[PDB]
């Protein structure tokens, strides 16, 4: 999720 | 003095955006986590791929080492955390209790506790050995971006998109402090300094700040990088010169002089946002990791  | 970080290795293998990289406390290993649901282990000094640890059902946002380098904990969109024995690859416990994505995690210094933060706007404290939730803190009013124990584990710091940093008493769960500056940008990252006096906090207005949390005072600000969108990790580099290290949304690693706040180096090479950086515990080594258009980890070394 961090990467979104 | 300025450092001279130079690219030594590029680590390929994750099949989606990398979310977090962390060096083992014993200096031997680098763990990485990714939107690809995997944890990868790599040699810290040679970048050599060691193994893949798998089991999460959805992407992983964070991973952290136990004090003795034997265990990892990961935080996943599958709403769990998992505790892993590194040498065997075994999932020792799956931590169930958050009601939404688990975004961040850490062991305390005795590595008998784990702290986690979630999109559910809570902070949970877990018993490592039994795997059961000891306390749930109604910490924030938006997703929790970061959670970190202080030097003796008596406090937890958390940060949130709600614009707040909060400091919690580990034993009682009481909110001891709320930190916020003259503006309310989302806070995207926090951690205690190695000596435990300070808190470094990132906000989504292109700013890092060093707080004396005891006094509730902002001592230093670090600017020049780009951070408006993503929860980018930042670090204290203490093996050589005293620096602050962070990723940036312009695809670079930024390094500042901790005391002067001047930019001392920018590291070029990644082809997407540098979401995560970590600093080796004994050598002047930085790991950096980038998002979906890049998918790689890079290892950089400096003479100071």
């Amino acid at each position: 999720a961090r990467t979104k | 003095v300025k450092p001279n970080y130079a690219l030594k290795f590029t680590l390929a293998g994750h099949t989606k955006a990398v979310s977090s990289v962390k060096f083992s406390p014993n200096g031997e290993w680098l763990a990485s986590s990714s939107a690809d649901k995997l944890i990868k282990i790599w040699g810290a000094y040679d970048g050599k791929f060691e193994k893949t640890i798998s089991g999460h059902k959805l992407g992983i946002s964070d991973v952290a080492w136990s004090s003795d380098s034997n265990l990892l904990v990961s935080a996943s969109d599958d709403k769990t955390l998992k505790i892993w024995d590194v040498s065997s690859g075994k999932c020792l416990k799956t931590l169930k209790g958050h009601s939404n994505y688990v975004f961040c995690c850490n062991f305390n210094p005795q590595s008998n506790l784990i702290v986690s933060g979630s999109f559910d706007e809570s902070v949970r404290i877990w018993d490592v050995k039994t795997g059961k939730c000891l306390k749930t803190l109604p910490a924030h009013s938006d997703p929790v971006s970061a959670v970190h124990f202080n030097r003796d584990g008596s406090l937890i710091v958390s940060s949130s998109y709600d614009g707040l940093c909060r400091i919690w008493d580990t034993a009682s769960g009481q909110c001891l402090k709320t930190l916020i500056d003259d503006d309310n940008p989302p806070v995207s990252f926090v951690k205690f300094s190695p000596n435990g006096k300070y808190i470094l906090a990132a906000t989504l207005d292109n700013t890092l700040k060093l707080w004396d949390y005891s006094k509730g005072k902002c001592l230093k600000t670090y600017t020049g990088h780009k951070n408006e969108k993503y929860c980018i990790f930042a670090n204290f580099s203490v093996t050589g010169g005293k620096w602050i290290v962070s990723g940036s949304e312009d695809n670079l690693v930024y390094i500042w002089n901790l005391q002067t706040k001047e930019i001392v180096q920018k590291l070029q090479g990644h082809t997407d946002v540098v979401i995560s950086t970590a600093c080796h515990p004994t050598e002047n080594i930085i790991a950096s990791a980038a998002l979906e258009n890049d998918k790689t980890i890079k290892l950089w070394k400096s003479d100071c």
